[PDB]
Formats: structure tokens, C-alpha cells, sequence
RNA sequence: GUUACAGACUUAAGCAGUGGAGCAUGUUAUUUAAUUCGAUAAUCCACGACUAACCUUACCAUAUUUUGAAUAUUAUAAUAAUUAUAAUUAUUAUAUUACAGGCGUUACAUUGUUGUCUUUAGUUCGUGCUGCAAAGUUUUAGAUUAAGUUCAUAAACGAACAAAACUCCAUAUAUAUAAUUUUAAUUAUAUAUAAUUUUAUAUUAUUUAUUAAUAUAAAGAAAGGAAUUAAGACAAAUCAUAAUGAUCCUUAUAAUAUGGGUAAUAGACGUGCUAUAAUAAAAUGAUAAUAAAAUUAUAUAAAAUAUAUUUAAUUAUAUUUAAUUAA
């Protein structure tokens, strides 16, 4: 689905399962469940 | 008929118009010797279906979501070239087109379509054929109804019917789907087909007395070469009155849409958090022309009845997945 | 057979001339042919297959296997109508079924209507104009078996003219309540009768039948009265033409029952006038008629 | 109905279908050709590149294509015009083809050995060795320097470290 | 008077014509297979009517056993391993076979068939040819000449309104046509 | 002609019809390398009439787009038309694929018809080599629209007696051969799939022919007069196949039993007409 | 923990077994750093698992990685291709918002699938009628059938999912194909026909041949197996095929490597293998007594050789690959 836009660039499309994805985060956001920012490596030692 | 008096020992439900070939029974239609080159084609035909299903929904502004429903694709494998076969529904139809302000304008579905193999060197056919070492073609065939085919009317109901059983069936949605066809009596078109096909028979079998008897009163015995030859007469009254206009329409098979069903399963209704299936069986779901007349029913990989075509799909709605499984009968 | 080019050029395209000389000096004449009965290559039907038919062979320019259009020669852009439309009438309608038309619109008065007269003999015109539908008691109902609850909707609905005529109808259905109406619409016109008016707008005299459990107390009034009544009986009274009436229901008041009582009450309860003088062998006289008259 | 516009069928047409194993030497000629370009990239089995399409003229016949391991996503590479396109035509690919020349590789006499060893025993187990190898690698497919490289190797010539070990 | 039908759409109405075996030395051996029998049946007929009129003998399609495969799953996904279920698969195989035919004739069929191929087909094909007990090898400038020769002649056109061409055959041809051809049998 | 669509300015005069057929044939092969211009318009503008739409609306249409024939409708089509009742009028999927089958059908009878016989001009004569002369049979494989690494394959075979060989020289090469010679029917046999193309291997079996054939030959050295032929192989192959060489007794046979041709009347007539 | 009626390898009879011995395998229990997880009455226990040395593998120990496996957003730079030294594009590298990832929990949130009742005969609808109505009828007095199968009476007349039939293997026959060196034609596979057998006689009980079972006769090649297991119930099994909802981890519950474990053994347990000798074990049997169905481009591997080993044969390795990528 990523080279659609190389390809074609005239007609939008629509990944439904990754639109699924970021609904599913964002509804968890605002539920409060979000995911827990990752500590770099560069944190400590 | 049963009787076939009249007529003599024969039959040929070979016909391409009764018979559906048992290649159509599968998705991928290829024999290759290489074995590993078969696997890697059956591979690339379920992944490039993928990748058609993730092109057809479309978008023309926020407010605009095109969601054109396509059947599993049919893959045709020759020794020189592979073809692509698929039909779709768009229900973007705009009042049937009617207006002809159409003409000045291409939506995306054309759009869609056109690349598919109209555009000269970025059509889709030149990359798979890049995938599949020979000519790819593909075919768009255009549905007007979505309950002619199992996969179309199942797709939808479970992509684009979500507020309708959501929280239980409605009065109206389900009313809709018990009326899209109009009761009919199946014995009587089962018994007209009969008949039809035993009035082909008696004209053709009249036509041969009738050019053997006279055959012009110039050809007689120890000139027919009654030995082996088998050459009666003119083909002109092998076929007297039986022509493209009148035979091929009256004997195809699967017309009518006689029984279907359709299946809500799943955690639709929102309920204590149990589970809910609902049904809806309308019509009939056996073939009565298989069991009067001398045609015999085929299975289709050896496990479904002919006359029946069934699929499912599956989809998240907010409490889980459900399955909307739809069987139809077509007569 | 080895025709010449006479009735064979006038009767075949051109440019197909050549392929049919090539055949004819090719198969030997008097060649025996043989008919194959394995395997189908020939349609059932003659054809000399000179002309592209559509419906019936590839569309030029579609894209579909033994498509010869190399890969940019596809002469179809749109794809917004069905390509291949159906040949000849243009439909597959079977043989005694009409093709669908406004259904959403069209009053299920009439289809009761039509299939009224398809088995008794009432005409449609009169049940699709001069009756009047409205419904008395619709609920749900609940049997219970081996599988669970099975819920039904029972419907009782009341038809009439308002000109002497009523009929009272029930209808059961699962599927929904609409349908239920429909059975009780169908009933009800099926189970019409005549109800006795005293001047076409009250009862004669005052009624106390009772049925079943209900006590049906209904006495006459004044004109210009109104129905004072219980409304399943006001609905049934305007529903039959009565417009001055005045009563009481008494012990149970069970709608469904008040209607098929009240119907029955108007039906025999009561008795004409002129009835009553024929089999007393005297003269009843309205004062009211006769104070007013020349 | 349309009338059908008959078009003859040409042994010219026709071509590009001929069996790719076929005894008579034209054959080989024409088959030489036809694996020529397609190896060349030349537009078979697809729509040809002309200049009408100037920023959507695609192809994905880079060498990574189909193989793993040098990571990368798909290359889109800019397509040649139908002009301007090169033809490999590799005289070895000819041989190999078009005529039927095979190597069969070089053996290794006892000068050789005697060059490195000095006890005969020796020299003549590494000759055996050296026989042996090279009557079993020729029918092993891989590239002729490399099948040398490894018939050197195991002979005894060249040390381990040619391989990457 | 009334509609003449000629030989030509007379024969297809009719089983396919043998060509008759005269000397009997086997030119090829093309083996159809497919998972399927009506394509296969379909598309033999066409090969012994494309074979009858370009003039090769051909026998007729030959049922060679078909082959059946097995497998064996338990239908039920975790655990009812007494539950279980045969799959199977079988390949119908059909053999033709040419006779007393030129090369160059039956060139002309296989193409012809490839081009014109039917889904689920998959064709093998032997090829004989009877040679020499010694062969000379190294003749090559002398046959690359009277080979280029018979390749001009063979695919040589007259009409111009009639016989489809290819791209790709302009392309072989002009590449075999081209005097840098000579340069590459000069290695020497 | 076949460019007609990318230039139009040569589109004035042609009929409507093909106009727009001219248009959205140019803005479907582009796709969106598709760019207006202004002959385009006034080409389509001759149209109007042809397709009853306003000149301003053509305008919109071409410029705007799908959202002008949004902004000019006034509104969305808000009706759930995919439940429509059947009108009779399309053929479920199935039969569909049953006419395409019959499509494909009419296809291939009407290249038979007419296109099959045009192909008899290609007819020659089979110029027969002399059986003498070409003993060796070589037999290529090949796989059509596949990649099958057996392609390569070749086999060589001929008869021992007929490579012209005295009886030492002949009697040197049968030994030599060891399991490739079957005595029982006298045939060479030999296939090499070593090298990666057939012609490699047809010229390593020939050559492997003429080694064998100059060392059997040459009888200055050895003739291997006493060694006898083996057979060993010839044995162990014919002991897995079945051996059905039983014949009827000729002595049983009573060829008086057989039927004799009756009279026919008729038959007899029926010779002279 | 209710009555009556029938079936079914439930029982009775017969053959072979298990329970007893040794071993293989699964389970319990216990041990262990881990002995990963699930199944565990019928419906688990050579079950998921069609092969656990490493992999697999999910567990334990010790080391090691941190935007990672994708998708999107924003900068920096390099390479390649194509057009006339430039322009465009595609990729790569470095970052960061951003998550990704999870064989972690929930089969008592689910999709799909499956086991048992079950080859069981049941489950429903339209119009009509009965009861004020919920409902009932049809779906049954009485029989028959493997069967709501088929009759007889009957407010019922029909219809739908199941039953049966069509279907597949097999069978008999006809036609066609095969140059009978792919041979076997005693075959292969395409189409079609055939039977859910018919006819006659008699002896039976009967609604009186407007009939059932008993036998006979004669016409037939004619006799089997497989798939399909409905509605509902078991909150039966599955989150370890896969997928999603909720909840939980994010330098760790995610990722890699080297070893170990899954193979431990008091007891117990379900399946099997091998035996306990003469209606039974061992050797030998080269014009090689007699099969079917399957496999061989991630190969099958003959014949001949050296070996143990004596002349040889048989048996097991090694040497070498004959032919075949297959009637
Ligand atoms: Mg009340
Ligand atoms: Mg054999
Ligand atoms: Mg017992
Ligand atoms: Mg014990
Ligand atoms: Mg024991
Ligand atoms: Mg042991
Ligand atoms: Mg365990
Ligand atoms: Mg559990
Ligand atoms: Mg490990
Ligand atoms: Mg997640
Ligand atoms: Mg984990
Ligand atoms: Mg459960
Ligand atoms: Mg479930
Ligand atoms: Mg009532
Ligand atoms: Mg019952
Ligand atoms: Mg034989
Ligand atoms: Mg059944
Ligand atoms: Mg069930
Ligand atoms: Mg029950
Ligand atoms: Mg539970
Ligand atoms: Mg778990
Ligand atoms: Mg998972
Ligand atoms: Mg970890
Ligand atoms: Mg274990
Ligand atoms: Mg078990
Ligand atoms: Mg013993
Ligand atoms: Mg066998
Ligand atoms: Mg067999
Ligand atoms: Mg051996």
C-alpha cells in the first residue's frame, strides 16, 4: 500500500487496518491507556 | 424428461451453459511442473488479492469514504499469460447516472479502474508482470446488485451496514433483505427448463428423420457408407430453427436467486456481553431440476452442492469481531 | 458441398473469403465426419460465427483472457454501466411473475384489497376507499419452548364505512408487527357485518350485554350528544358511524374483549323498530320524527 | 454485431511462442536473441516505455530484485525510453548457448605438486585429490571462476583464506 | 436460396481429422496435464485441429493414469485428534503425439497452441531428432551464414493490411539482420 | 489514429461522440500526469448539446471536478439503494461465469473456423533423413511458460549395430559401455544433465559417442576378445517387470470351429443396386 | 431417584485382546534453575505434536539490543536511474512526536473451527379452522419404515431446514483415444446406460389382492463402502493455527547468542510393541509363485566392487553413480 502514492499519486486510498490502528491509540489516549514513554539508552549509564 | 421416448440414448450435460467447469472451483487455475514455481504463484495470487482489497476504498474529502466491495479474485494461469478476474459493486451509483453530466468528469472508481490497465507504462499489469514473468490482465466486471454474489452481499452488510445491527437488527434493514427478490416457484421454472430442454431435443431429433428420410431422394443405401460413416446430411437441417436467438438463453443455468440466508453472528447486540446470532432464511435451498430431469448435481470440491454459493466476513466493530456468513441458491 | 463463389461471396465477408478456399483445398471432399460425443467443442446451436455477437462473445477491448488487444489497444475507459448488457427483451422475467415497481408507496390497503377479492368475491375498490383502518390493541406476546422465549405481536384492528358496517380483526406474526396489522386488516374486512343505527347515528334503546367477563352497560343519547364512551367503544362506535352514544364498562375492562363485546352487543343486543312492531303486530311511533314532520 | 476483422497468422507473430529447447540450430539463434532481451530488460510481457509518461516511468528489474539479503525496499527505477536501451549479447552467454562449449576445467599434472611437496607419496595422493574434485564439481551449478576457485582450493593450490571463510 | 455453411465452419461442428502415419519415426511427444478434464479434453481438440490443418499427424489424446494425491488433517484446530479429514488431488495427464513432420512445421504448431493457451494447461514437450554419428562442431561461420539465411527467409512477409506482427519479433529479427552479428563469431 | 487522443487540436469537427470518447480516453492513459488545456475544452464545449448540460456547467465539470458535480447536484445521494428489489434485468455471478465459458468457447470454434485454416499455406513435405545415415536420436525436453531445471536434459540413443562397427570393434564398444548397452534389444543409451544448457549436453554426449567410438576402434592395444559381455544389469532391470511371454498352443487351434458367412438375400441383391 | 414402546456390537453367542511379565509412549505425582503451555468423565491420556541434540522452544542460567518488524511527521547527507554538468524520482544512513512488540490474563467478552447427544429424526413457516386469549391444529386415531419415510382416518391444504435422492470409490456394458516400443489392450480415462431390481406362483394374517411376509421359480453382473451428523444443550475444547475487545509490560512480560530443560523417577494411570514353543518357531528354495496403492529438481538412487567373511549366497557399511524428473 506505501508505493500507491509513488505510483499514483491522482487517486487517495484508504488503509482501513492501519486507520483501525490509529483509532485503537488514540481511543486509548483519551482512555488515560496510553503507552508509556520509552527511556532512551542515554538515560543513566 | 424422465420419458425421453422419443429421442434415443444420449446426453451431454457438457455444455458450457449447464455446467459450471470444475477449474472456476478454485482461485488460482494453474498446473506447472516446477512445483516450487506453482507454490510461489499460489502465493503471489493471495497477496496481490490483498493488495486489491487494500485499493479499493477510496476517498474523495473527509465527508467522502468510497468503499468499492470486489469478489475473491479468479486467476487465470495459461502457458503464456495470467488474467485477473474480479466483479464489483460501486454504490456511489448517483442516481443511476441519470444526469449526464457524468460525461465532463471521471470519479475515482474510473480512476481506479482505468490504472488498472489503461494507463500506458504505470498500470498495474506491468508490475505484475514483473512478479510473474509474463502478460497480466485484469478484469473489472461491474455488479448492479449487491445479493449476486455471496462475497459482495457479505462484504457489505459487514463493511458498510455497521449502524444497522449494531444494537440488533432493524425493522426496515431486515424487511429489505427478506423483499430484494421476488418469491418465485421454483418447481415451475425447474419443470419449463425440462421442458425446454426436451423441445431441443425433439426438433433436433425430427431434423434428422426428416433430412435422412428425404435427404433430397438422391443418397441411398451402399451410398451412405453405413460401414463407419456417420455423415447424415447438410449441417443446415441439423439445426433447422435452432439458432443463437432462441436456444443458448433457455438453457443456462443458476438464473434465479430462489434461497439465501444471511447469519449476524457475533457480539453485535450489546447485551449483558454475551454473544448473538440472527438469521434470516428466506426461500428454498435445493436444486429441483437435479432430481426430475437426467442432469445429475455436481459437488464443488467435493463438498459443496453446485447451485450453492456461500462465503463469509469477518470485521471490529467497538465490543470484538463478528461474521456476517451469507449462502444463496441460484436456480 | 465445395461451394463456389456463388452464393459464397455475397453471403461471407470478404476478407474470411480466403480462409474458405484455403479449407475447401484442404479437407478432401466426401471426407467423413465424424461426430464426437466425449468431449463438446461445437455449441448446440448452427453458427457460422461471422459476426462478433455481444452477450455472447468477448467484448472487443475488454480486458479478459485471448484478449489480442496488446496491452495499450483496451478501448474501454468507463466503468460506470454494466458492460454486456442482457441481449434480445433486455430481461429474464420467468413466465408468471411481474416485474417489481413502487412498493414503498403503494398502501398495503390495496394488497389486502386485491387479495380479498382473489379469494372471496369482495370488490377492492370499495375496501381501498370507503373503509377506515385503525388498530385497537397491539402488544407483544411470549410462548415459551425448548429453544427459548418466541416472542409474537398480536395486532387487533377495527374496519368500518362509517355508514353501518364493522368488522374486528386479530393477526399474529414473528417477523414484525407491520405484518400483524396486516393479518388483522385482512381478518377484519374478512369478518364485516351490518350494525343497526337509529337514524344512522345512535343505538336503539339502552343495552346491557354482558361478555365473558365484561359488563357492557350502553344507553342511547341525545343528537349532538358526542361519544361519551370508553374509548376502545369510541373508536369502534366512529369507526361504524355511531355519534351520539353514552355508557359504562363494569368488571374487567380488557380492551380486546370490550371490542368483540361491544361488536357483538351492536350486532343482537339490539333490535329495530320495525322489527319489533312486525312480530308484536303493533305500531311504534317516534315522537321526535312525527313532531317535526308536515 | 460487429464484423470480425480477420488478421492472418504469421510465423512472424508467432514467434516469441517458439519452444525454448529445440533441436534445430535457427532455434537456438532466435532463442539467444529473445534471452538477450529479456536479460537486457527490453519491455516484454508489459506495455513498452515511450516518452508520453515523464515522471511515472517505472521499472523493477534492479539486480536486488527477488533476493534478501542486500536490505533494501523496493528500488523504482527510472526506466530507459524504448530507444536508448543497451543489449548485453555476452559472447560467452553465445557459446553457452548458441553453441554447446563447455570448460570442463584444467587438470593439475605432478609438476604442480612437485612445485610445493617433495615426497611422492604426497605428490601423488594430491594428484589423486586433485582428480577427484574436479571429476565431481563440473556438474555442480555455479560460476566457473568460483567452481575453479574451489577446485583450487581443495586440490591444494590456494589456500583456505581465498574462500571468505 | 439459402445460407451455405463451407468446410471450414462444417468441421467444427464434427470430431477433429488424423492425418495418417506413412513412415512412422516419432518427430515429438507433448504431454498435457491439469488438475482438471474439460480444459484439457477442450484444448486437445484444438491441438489436432490446429496439427490437421497446418499438416502434422498427430495420434490423439491418450488417458495417461491419473495421479492421485493424499493428504490427511484433523479437522478440529487445538485437540480431537479422532477427528479427522482426506484431502485429495489428482492430475489428469493426456499425451499427443507427431509424426513425419519438418522442424520448422512443428515450430509453427507449438507456437501457435502457447499463444492460444487455455487456463490450467501445463504442456511438456519431447523433441527427437535423428542426427549423424559424428557431427561437425566447428562449423559455424559457413552455418551462421545459411542459418541467418533460413531465419530471413522463414520469417520473411509479403502482405502488409493482413499478418499481425510483434514488437518483439521486429526486434529478433533486426538484431539477427544486423551485420554486428559477424563480429561476434570473429572472437576467434 | 492511434495518437489521436494526445493531441487535440485535430479534434474540431469530430462528432460529439467521439469527442468525448477522445477525452476520457486522454485523461485515462495519463492518469495523473493528466493536465488540462484549453483546445480540450472547446472540443467538449461543441458537446453541449450532444449530452444536454449547460456551457457553464462543462466548466465547472472540467475544472472542479467529482466535487463539481457534487456542488452542482446540491447534495449528497442519501438513500440506501444497495437493497434494491430485483429488476430482472443483470445475471447472477455464476451464470456469468458460465456465459464467460461459452465466450471462451465461440472463441476458440471461431479460430478454428478461420483462423486454423489459414495455416495450410505452412504445409511441406516431409523431407525424410535416411535411416543409414542418421542412426542417433537425440531428445530435448522442453517446458512451456516454465523454468524447469530438467530443460537441460538430453539423451542420446542408438543401436550398436548400426554404428558401423566391426565384430571386435563393436564387441570393444559393448563392453565399454558396461550398464548404458542392453543386449536384449540392442540399443545405446545415454543422458547428461551436467552442464546448464542443452546444447552443452547434447555436444558432451557427442563427444563421449566419438571417445568411445575411436577407442573401440582401436584395436592395436586391446580388443578385449576374452572378457565376455555382462549382463548382470539387463537381469536386474527385467526382473522387476512382468514377463507375459505365454503364446496360445498351435496344435489346440481348430479353425473348423469358427462361424462360417451366412446367406443373405438381400445383402447379395443389394451389390448390384 | 416418572410410566410404556423400538434400537445399538448396548447385551447373548464367536474370534482376538487389555488387566499378569519386559519395553515404547502419554498422564498424574514429585523433584528440579527450568523440567514451558494447553487437553485432563463419557467428549483427556502415540491428545494439540506428521519425528524436542543445536533450530524448533514457548522454560532456566549467563552475557547482549533499545523507535526495534511496520505506518505516518520533520530535518541532514550519500548512492543509483532517467531526461537536456544540471533537474526530477527511488532507495540508503543518522536522529526525534510517534509507537512497534507480547506464546502475559480472560474460551465465563469474541470470529472461525471442533467433540458428544448424532445417521439421531427431529426444528419451523404461509392460508384456513378451533379457543375471548396465551395457544392449538397441521407435526395424528392405527400401522409401516433406517427415518414427521409411506399409507388410513382426520381442519386442515401446502412449504422450508433436516430424512431420502443427486455426489465420490467400486461394479456390468457400449462408444471413442492409443500406429500394442511409455504395453498392460488382462490396461488407462472421457461420455453414456444400468437397480432404491423386475416378473410369476403358492402359503400365510389382513382393510381381501382395490396387499403385507414366507417360500418357490426365471430375468439379471448387480452385492458394498466414503462424504454429508439439522435446531438446541453441554458458559464442553481452542486467546499455543490465526485474528480482535478489555486489562496488564514498555531498559522489559519486547529482541539476540552460548549451554541446560522439555528425556528427571518413589508411587499410580490410559494406550500400544515384544514374548511365555510343536493346530509353531528357525534355515534354505536363481527360467527367481502371486499384489495393490504411493514416491523420486530442497531427488530416487540400480548393477558392479572392498569389507566383516569361508567358494559363494544372505545381512550391514564404504567405493561409483546406470537410468529416470516418470504408464
Ligand atoms: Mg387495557
Ligand atoms: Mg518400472
Ligand atoms: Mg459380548
Ligand atoms: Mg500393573
Ligand atoms: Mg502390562
Ligand atoms: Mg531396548
Ligand atoms: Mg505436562
Ligand atoms: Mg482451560
Ligand atoms: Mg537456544
Ligand atoms: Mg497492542
Ligand atoms: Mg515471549
Ligand atoms: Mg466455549
Ligand atoms: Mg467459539
Ligand atoms: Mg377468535
Ligand atoms: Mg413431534
Ligand atoms: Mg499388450
Ligand atoms: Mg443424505
Ligand atoms: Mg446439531
Ligand atoms: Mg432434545
Ligand atoms: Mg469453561
Ligand atoms: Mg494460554
Ligand atoms: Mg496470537
Ligand atoms: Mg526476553
Ligand atoms: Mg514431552
Ligand atoms: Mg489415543
Ligand atoms: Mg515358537
Ligand atoms: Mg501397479
Ligand atoms: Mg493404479
Ligand atoms: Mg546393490
Amino acid at each position: 500500500f506505501r508505493h500507491l502514492k509513488t505510483l499514483y499519486p491522482d487517486i487517495e486510498f484508504v488503509d482501513l487496518e492501519e486507520q483501525y490502528r490509529l483509532s485503537m491509540v488514540e481511543a486509548k489516549k483519551r482512555r488515560g491507556k496510553g503507552a508509556p514513554k520509552k527511556m532512551k539508552k542515554d538515560a543513566a549509564a | 424428461n424422465p420419458v425421453v421416448h422419443r429421442i434415443g440414448p444420449a446426453g451431454n450435460i457438457n455444455n458450457k451453459l449447464q455446467h459450471l467447469n470444475n477449474m472456476n472451483n478454485w482461485n488460482t487455475q494453474i498446473y506447472n511442473y516446477n512445483k516450487n514455481m506453482e507454490i510461489m504463484n499460489t502465493m503471489n495470487d493471495k497477496l496481490i488479492n490483498k493488495l486489491l482489497y487494500k485499493m479499493m476504498t477510496l476517498k474523495l474529502n473527509n465527508m467522502n469514504i468510497n468503499k468499492i466491495i470486489m469478489s475473491k479474485t479468479i486467476n487465470q494461469h495459461s502457458l503464456n499469460k495470467l488474467n485477473i478476474k474480479f466483479y464489483y459493486y460501486n454504490n456511489d451509483i448517483n442516481n443511476n447516472n441519470n444526469n449526464n453530466n457524468n460525461n465532463y468528469y471521471m470519479n475515482m472508481m474510473n480512476k481506479l479502474m482505468n490504472i488498472m490497465n489503461n494507463n500506458m507504462n504505470n498500470n498495474l499489469c506491468n508490475i505484475l508482470s514483473y512478479y510473474y514473468k509474463k502478460k497480466v490482465t485484469i478484469e473489472p466486471i461491474k455488479l448492479s446488485y449487491i445479493y449476486l454474489n455471496s462475497d459482495i452481499f457479505s462484504k457489505y452488510i459487514s463493511l458498510n451496514d455497521m449502524d444497522k445491527y449494531n444494537n440488533g437488527i432493524l425493522t426496515n434493514y431486515q424487511r429489505m433483505l427478506n423483499n430484494i427478490m421476488p418469491k418465485l416457484n421454483d418447481h415451475n421454472i425447474s419443470m419449463n427448463y425440462i421442458n425446454n430442454i426436451n423441445n431441443i431435443n425433439n426438433n433436433k431429433y425430427n431434423n434428422m428423420i426428416n433430412l435422412l428420410n428425404n435427404n433430397n431422394n438422391i443418397n441411398n443405401n451402399n451410398n451412405y457408407n453405413n460401414n463407419n460413416n456417420n455423415y447424415i446430411g447438410n449441417i443446415n437441417n441439423i439445426y433447422n430453427n435452432m439458432t443463437i436467438d432462441n436456444i443458448p438463453m433457455d438453457i443456462l443455468m443458476y438464473k434465479y436467486l430462489v434461497g439465501w440466508s444471511i447469519k449476524f453472528k457475533g457480539r453485535l447486540s450489546n447485551n449483558n456481553g454475551r454473544t448473538s446470532t440472527t438469521n434470516l432464511l428466506n426461500g428454498t435451498f435445493n436444486n429441483k431440476k437435479y432430481l426430475w430431469s437426467n442432469i445429475n448435481n455436481n459437488y464443488k470440491l467435493n463438498y459443496i452442492p453446485s447451485n450453492h454459493n456461500l462465503y463469509n466476513n469477518s470485521n471490529i466493530n467497538k465490543n470484538g469481531k463478528y461474521n456476517i456468513k451469507v449462502k444463496l441458491n441460484f436456480i | 458441398q465445395h461451394y463456389d463463389e456463388s452464393l459464397l461471396s455475397r453471403y461471407y465477408p470478404e476478407s474470411l473469403l480466403k480462409s474458405i478456399k484455403l479449407a475447401q483445398q484442404t479437407i478432401p471432399e466426401d471426407t467423413k465426419f465424424r461426430v464426437s460425443r466425449n468431449v463438446e467443442f461445437a455449441p448446440p446451436y448452427l453458427d457460422d460465427f461471422t459476426k462478433i455477437h455481444p452477450f455472447w462473445d468477448y467484448k472487443p477491448g475488454m480486458p479478459h483472457l485471448h484478449a489480442q488487444e496488446e496491452n495499450n489497444n483496451f478501448s474501454i475507459f468507463r466503468w460506470d454501466q454494466v458492460q454486456q448488457p442482457l441481449p434480445g427483451e433486455g430481461n429474464i422475467l420467468p413466465p408468471g411473475v411481474s416485474l417489481p415497481n413502487d412498493g414503498g408507496r403503494k398502501s398495503k390497503s390495496a394488497d389486502v384489497a386485491a387479495g380479498l377479492h382473489k379469494q372471496t368475491g369482495v370488490d377492492p375498490d370499495y375496501i381501498t376507499r370507503k373503509l377506515t383502518m385503525k388498530p385497537l390493541v397491539m402488544k407483544r406476546v411470549s410462548n415459551q419452548t425448548g429453544k427459548g422465549k418466541i416472542a409474537s405481536f398480536y395486532a387487533l384492528v377495527v374496519v368500518g364505512d362509517k355508514n353501518g358496517m364493522v368488522g374486528l380483526g386479530e393477526g399474529k406474526s414473528r417477523e414484525e408487527m407491520s405484518k400483524a396489522i396486516f393479518k388483522a386488516h385482512w381478518d377484519a374486512v374478512r369478518n364485516l357485518k351490518e350494525i343497526p343505527r337509529y337514524e344512522n347515528r345512535t343505538i336503539y334503546g339502552d343495552i346491557d350485554f354482558r361478555y365473558h367477563g365484561v359488563k357492557l352497560h350502553l344507553r342511547s343519547a341525545k343528537p349532538g350528544f358526542g361519544l361519551r364512551v370508553n374509548h376502545v367503544i369510541f373508536e369502534i362506535c366512529e369507526c361504524a358511524g355511531i355519534k351520539d352514544l353514552s355508557g359504562k364498562v363494569y368488571k374487567s375492562r380488557n380492551d380486546m374483549n370490550i371490542a368483540k363485546g361491544t361488536i357483538e352487543a351492536f350486532t343482537k343486543a339490539q333490535k329495530t323498530l320495525d322489527e319489533v312492531a312486525l312480530g308484536r303486530g303493533k305500531k311504534l311511533v317516534d315522537v321526535r320524527k312525527v313532531y317535526y314532520s308536515s | 454485431s460487429s464484423e470480425y476483422v480477420l488478421e492472418e497468422p504469421t510465423p512472424l507473430s508467432l514467434l516469441e511462442y517458439t519452444p525454448q529447447v529445440f533441436p534445430t540450430k535457427e532455434s537456438r539463434l532466435v532463442n539467444f536473441t529473445l534471452d538477450s532481451l529479456k536479460k537486457s530488460n527490453y519491455p516484454i510481457y508489459r506495455s513498452p516505455n515511450l516518452g508520453i509518461l515523464k515522471v511515472h516511468d517505472f521499472t523493477l528489474n534492479t539486480p536486488n530484485f527477488g533476493k534478501y539479503t542486500p536490505g533494501s525496499s523496493l528500488i523504482f527505477a527510472k526506466e530507459p525510453q524504448l530507444q536508448n536501451l543497451l543489449i548485453e549479447e555476452d559472447p560467452e552467454d553465445f557459446h553457452r548457448q548458441v553453441t554447446g562449449e563447455y570448460q570442463l576445467l584444467k587438470p593439475y599434472v605432478k609438476k604442480d605438486f612437485e612445485k610445493l611437496t617433495k615426497s611422492k607419496d604426497t605428490v601423488s595422493k594430491l594428484v589423486q585429490n586433485s582428480q577427484v574434485v574436479r571429476l565431481s564439481l563440473q556438474s555442480v551449478v555455479m560460476g566457473s571462476e568460483e567452481k575453479k576457485l574451489v577446485y583450487d582450493v581443495c586440490s591444494g593450490m590456494k589456500p583456505i583464506s581465498e574462500l571468505q571463510q | 436460396s439459402t445460407r451455405p455453411y463451407p468446410v471450414n465452419v462444417e468441421a467444427v461442428y464434427y470430431a477433429p481429422l488424423k492425418l495418417p502415419i506413412k513412415y512412422g519415426d516419432l518427430v515429438a511427444d507433448i504431454q498435457l496435464r491439469s488438475y482438471d478434464n474439460e480444459n484439457l479434453d477442450f484444448y486437445s481438440d484444438f491441438i489436432l485441429r490446429t496439427g490437421y490443418y497446418l499438416g502434422i499427424p498427430l495420434t490423439g489424446p491418450k488417458p495417461l493414469p491419473t495421479r492421485r494425491e493424499r493428504w490427511t488433517v484433523i479437522k478440529s484446530p487445538f485437540v480431537h485428534a479422532k477427528s479427522k479429514e482426506n484431502f485429495e488431488r489428482h492430475t489428469h495427464k493426456r499425451l499427443i503425439r507427431a509424426w513425419d513432420t519438418n522442424p520448422e512445421v512443428l515450430q509453427m504448431l507449438i507456437a501457435y497452441i502457447t499463444k492460444h493457451s487455455m487456463a490450467g494447461v501445463g504442456m511438456k514437450c519431447n523433441f527427437f531428432q535423428r542426427s549423424e554419428i559424428s557431427l561437425d562442431l566447428g562449423s559455424d561461420a559457413n552455418g551462421l551464414e545459411k542459418s541467418l539465411s533460413n531465419i530471413d527467409e522463414l520469417y520473411s512477409l509479403r502482405n502488409d493490411d493482413k499478418a499481425q506482427t510483434s514488437a518483439v519479433g521486429q526486434k529478433v529479427l533486426e538484431l539477427l539482420d544486423s551485420p554486428d552479428f559477424k563480429k561476434h563469431l570473429e572472437k576467434k | 489514429s492511434a495518437d489521436l487522443y494526445m493531441h487535440p487540436e485535430k479534434w474540431k469537427g469530430l462528432p460529439p461522440q467521439r469527442i468525448l470518447e477522445l477525452y476520457w480516453e486522454r485523461m485515462a492513459r495519463l492518469g495523473s500526469e493528466y493536465k488540462p488545456n484549453k483546445d480540450e475544452l472547446n472540443a467538449l464545449l461543441t458537446t453541449s448539446e450532444y449530452s444536454n448540460v449547460p456551457v457553464n456547467d462543462i466548466k465547472k465539470l472540467y475544472h472542479r471536478g467529482e466535487q463539481g458535480a457534487i456542488d452542482i447536484k446540491g447534495g449528497n445521494v442519501n438513500r440506501d439503494n444497495s437493497l434494491r428489489p430485483f429488476m430482472f434485468d443483470e445475471l447472477p455471478s455464476q451464470a456469468q461465469e458460465l456465459v464467460a465459458q461459452h465466450r471462451e468457447q465461440r472463441f476458440y470454434n471461431r479460430l478454428a473456423a478461420y483462423e486454423l485454416p489459414l495455416l495450410a499455406q505452412y504445409r511441406q513435405e516431409y523431407k525424410r533423413p535416411s535411416p543409414e545415415s542418421h542412426p542417433v536420436t537425440y531428445r530435448y525436453t522442453s517446458y512451456v511458460g516454465e523454468e524447469h531445471p530438467n530443460s537441460r536434459k538430453v539423451v542420446l540413443s542408438v543401436k550398436t549395430k548400426e554404428l558401423g562397427l566391426e565384430e571386435k570393434s563393436l564387441h570393444k564398444f559393448r563392453i565399454l559401455a558396461r550398464s548404458r548397452y542392453d543386449h536384449t534389444t540392442d540399443i545405446f543409451k545415454m543422458s547428461s544433465d551436467k552442464f546448464e544448457h542443452a546444447s552443452q549436453n547434447a555436444r558432451y554426449l557427442h563427444d563421449i559417442l566419438q571417445r568411445l567410438l575411436a577407442e573401440s576402434k582401436d584395436l592395436t592395444e586391446d580388443d578385449f576378445s576374452d572378457v565376455p559381455l555382462d549382463t548382470r544389469h539387463t537381469i536386474a532391470k527385467s526382473l522387476r517387470k512382468k514377463k507375459r511371454d505365454y503364446e496360445f498352443p498351435e496344435h489346440w487351434k481348430r479353425p473348423e470351429d469358427a462361424p462360417k458367412k451366412k446367406f443373405d438375400i438381400v445383402d447379395q441383391l443389394l451389390s448390384t443396386l
